[PDB]
RNA sequence: CAGAGGUGAAAUUCUUAGACCGCACCAAGACGAACUACAGCGAAGGCAUUCUUCAAGGAUACCUUCCUCAAUCAAGAACCAAAGUGUGGAGAUCGAAGAUGAUUAGAAACCAUUGUAGUCCACACUGCAAACGAUGACACCCAUGAAUUGGGGAUAUCUUUUCAGCACGUUUUCUGUUUUUUACGCGAAAGCUUUGAGGUUACAGUCUCAGGGGGGAGUACGUUCGCAAGAGUGAAACUUAAAGAAAUUGACGGAAUGGCACCACAAGACGUGGAGCGUGCGGUUUAAUUUGACCAACACGG
């Protein structure tokens, strides 16, 4: 029987999520050189945020948020946050045709370090008044949009740890604060940050990790039955 | 159908016909020359 | 040479050789892959 | 004998040359996208009596929340438009009439 | 005898992968990981005709005996994620997609979020075929 | 086997004719998992409205068409 | 961990050697989805990710400058999709030739798995497209209603901590662009219509290219250009009464829509087709085997 060999773990998310220990995985048991320790580091586990944060509201439902597993401690896998995406559904449904689809792409390192890619995506709108056919947007009115974009993400981004950067990007306030400064460039129907994704990271600090996820959960999967 | 009459084979492969005609007449006389 | 002699000019066995041919026999084209006009993307010379 | 008065496309005389091409949706001939005949498709991931059964196992999904819907674009040659009935022919005088808005 | 140390009646989450082409249906559970897969089956393992790979009842069959498997490795709720060929192929879903989904709600299976996650190309290669396409 | 009432007939489907499309009512106890479950069937012979069916599986249900 | 792929169905093909599938990764070459429109730009060919750049180009605005400097063109020159050619590079995907598996009476095809040249880049050739709006360029008049792109005038709504005395948007106007619906007039008609195919027998604004029944034939020859493929130029002998064009009515469709029929099918029942025999038809034979009829002929000419 292959679920013989197989060891259970607990998935633990940092302490910016309020449900904790999401998610169970199997791994094989170390038969010897083959620790499993060694294999678990690395593996990326994808939950919604909507799972992650009990209180959070409809628009977190359409959220997931992937996490690369950092260090094996006991049966618990603590992480570190990897990406974060709008599901297919969602994002596919945004699109409306009399419109122009507009997309930023910035690239800023926190400091921590932490390079990560951000994706925003904006989407023009009627006037309440209008009654034109389309509501298309001057490329010189995107190309600003796109400028304010880049600038309000790297000053805000750049000033903060890991942890913080996490907590913005979920919590829907640097969304927020990006729709609000941008409409006066263009009357915006959606300001949405499509996918974040860390593409580079810092040497690996336990200290940091430790710190990042608080007080640990215990796991009971080692215990006795 | 978008077409009317031909009328007497498909012209593109009537030229096709005609062009390698030429390339043989062409290779007799250089063979002669 | 191995290829040498003959009423025409030919060589009479495959020219390509075995990597372990001794010096001497070691002529032609020496532990070929392949042969031919290579005919698509040329591979990266070399050991592996 | 001009059949359209656009020849069967978005492309008047004096706007552009050439329209990048497209596969179709079904067979893949390639064909102008303003030619291809084009629908946006929002289909249902399951049909009602189905989608009443996993609603129902589903902690996730029920009468507050929505299961998530198909989106494509589907572009089709006019060969493939034909035979899967997305359009047909049409009397002359009905060849003129044309439509905006989904309805 | 085989599931984590959890109380009895709480879900464990694994993740079922639906892909559904007009061939074939594979019916795939992993962890939230996708690392480690618990069961794969797919349609043509329940049939003996190459024609009823693709058919709604293999896909069911093919479901329960993933349900059945699932509940021996303690799994008893399945995040779903559907796909169809994708790529520069059709990206419509193939027939046993919902009859897969729903032999697994059907089954007693809890089922938790659902995702399309066939592939899309921002921009493609050339798709097989000539510029004339496939003639029939 | 499953007792299932026919509500409605829904039409003749098939190319010959012979085979008609009718929504079933299973006629299950009350409290139970099936109780007032409607499903779509493909009926093959003469049925009519308030009919009953034998029906060896209740998962499938034929296609609209 | 046992199949996967592919198809009307299969097989060529891959697969315990672990294929397919799943996740996170890489590599390389293309490409730039949805947004994408009877939209924009460009002389045409053509041109879609973002940022930073280099020349430009048009439109608009102007009580700026100048003062016919223009329109169109033999000869002559430059650019020009894809295919093709040469030399380097690239080769992910797809794929002429080829191969194999199917399907066929045959199938050198369509379908499947492949696969070379090619596809992509640089430089240099080639300059033959349904290079089409099948509509040469410039200039003038020209009826109506909704729009649309860009720039300006004048005067309801939304956002308003910085490329910001903003941006959009309403109404009206205007110049310039791509158009659409429905007035003369024109046209053989289809149709075109300030975007002419209108303002033409009441025939004259200017320039220029091309055509004169069908073929032979864009062939032969000569000659120029090209690496070649070919390109430009371009006959005649001979043959032929039509070939065409647009509409009309039929008929037909392995094109749609709606109905209908046991000389149709479905659900079935009795059969016929197998045996013997009666009868009619054919053939054979014969002096003659009298003849008509071949779904709508053959127990029918009662
Ligand atoms: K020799
Ligand atoms: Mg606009
Ligand atoms: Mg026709
Ligand atoms: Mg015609
Ligand atoms: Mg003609
Ligand atoms: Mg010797
Ligand atoms: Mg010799
Ligand atoms: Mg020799
Ligand atoms: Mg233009
Ligand atoms: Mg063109
Ligand atoms: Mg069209
Ligand atoms: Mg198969
Ligand atoms: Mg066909
Ligand atoms: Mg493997
Ligand atoms: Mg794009
Ligand atoms: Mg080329
Ligand atoms: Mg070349
Ligand atoms: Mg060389
Ligand atoms: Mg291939
Ligand atoms: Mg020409
Ligand atoms: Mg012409
Ligand atoms: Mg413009
Ligand atoms: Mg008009
Ligand atoms: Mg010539
Ligand atoms: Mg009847
Ligand atoms: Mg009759
Ligand atoms: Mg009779």
């Amino acid at each position: 029987e292959t679920m013989a060999r197989k060891e259970w773990y607990d998935v633990v998310a940092p302490a910016n999520f309020e449900k904790r220990q999401f998610a169970k995985t199997i791994c094989n048991k170390t038969q010897g050189t083959r620790i499993a320790a060694d294999v678990l580091r690395g593996r990326v586990f994808e939950a919604n945020l909507a799972d992650l944060n009990q209180s959070a509201g409809e628009e977190e439902a359409y959220r997931k948020v992937r996490f690369t597993v950092q260090e094996v401690q006991g049966r618990n896998l603590l992480t570190q946050f990897h990406s974060m995406e709008v599901t297919t559904d969602k994002m596919a449904s945004l699109l409306r045709k009399w419109c122009t689809t507009m997309e930023t792409t910035v690239e800023v390192k926190t400091a921590d370090g932490y390079t990560m890619r951000l994706f925003v995506v904006a989407f023009t709108k009627p006037q309440a008044n209008q009654q034109s056919r389309n509501c298309y947007a001057k490329q010189r009115l995107v190309k600003w949009l796109r400028m304010r974009i880049t600038k309000m993400i790297k000053r805000r981004l750049s000033k903060v740890q890991i942890k913080e950067a996490v907590s913005l990007l979920t919590r829907n306030v640097l969304s927020d604060a990006l729709v609000r400064r941008c409409n006066p460039i263009l009357p915006l129907r959606e300001l949405r940050i499509r996918k974040v994704r860390v593409v580079r990271t810092p040497k690996f600090d336990a200290q940091a990790l430790l710190s990042a996820h608080g007080t640990i959960p215990a796991s009971v999967e080692a215990d006795q039955r | 159908g978008t077409v009317s009459r031909p009328r007497g084979m498909r012209p593109k492969w009537h030229k096709k016909r005609i062009k390698r005609l030429k390339l043989r007449r062409r290779r007799m006389r250089q063979r002669s020359k | 040479h191995p290829h040498g002699g003959g009423n025409h000019q030919h060589i009479g066995h495959p020219s390509t050789v075995s990597r372990h041919s001794p010096p001497g026999q070691k002529v032609g084209l020496i532990a070929a892959r392949r042969t031919g006009r290579i005919r698509g993307g040329k591979a990266v010379k070399g050991a592996w | 004998t001009t059949k359209r008065r656009n020849h069967g496309r978005s492309k008047p005389a004096h706007s552009r040359g050439r329209v990048k091409p497209i596969h179709c949706f079904n067979c893949g001939r390639l064909t102008p996208k303003d030619k291809a005949v084009g629908r946006f498709v929002v289909r249902r991931m399951l049909d009602a009596a189905s989608a009443r059964d996993v609603a129902e196992a589903s902690p996730v999904y029920g009468a507050n929340f929505p299961m998530p819907r198909l989106y494509m674009k589907q572009r089709f040659c006019i060969a493939c438009a034909i035979h899967s009935r997305t359009v047909r022919a049409r009397p002359v005088g009905n060849r003129k009439i044309r439509y905006t808005k989904k309805v | 005898a085989y599931g984590p140390n959890v109380k009895k009646g709480d879900l464990v989450y694994g993740v079922v992968h639906i892909f559904a082409s007009f061939n074939d249906t594979f019916v795939h559970v992993t962890d939230m990981s996708g690392r480690e897969t618990y069961v794969k089956v797919t349609g043509g393992m329940k049939v003996k005709a190459d024609r009823d790979e693709s058919s709604p009842y293999a896909a069911m069959m093919a479901a329960q005996d993933v349900v059945a498997r699932c509940k021996e490795c303690g799994i008893n709720a399945l995040h779903v994620k559907m796909r169809a060929v994708g790529g520069v192929r059709t990206k419509s879903p193939g027939p046993g997609a919902q009859a897969a989904l729903r032999a697994l709600a059907r089954a007693g299976m809890k089922i938790g979020r659902i995702e399309d996650v066939t592939p899309i190309p921002t921009d493609s290669t050339r798709r097989k075929g000539s510029r004339r396409g496939r003639r029939l | 086997a499953q007792v299932g009432l026919i509500i409605k007939v829904l039409g003749r489907t098939g190319s010959r004719g012979n085979v008609t499309q009718v929504r079933v009512r299973l006629m299950a106890e009350a409290g139970s998992p099936d109780y007032n479950r409607t499903i779509v069937r493909n009926v093959k012979g003469p049925c009519k409205e308030n009919d009953m069916l034998s029906l060896m599986e209740t998962e499938r249900e034929a296609r609209r068409l």
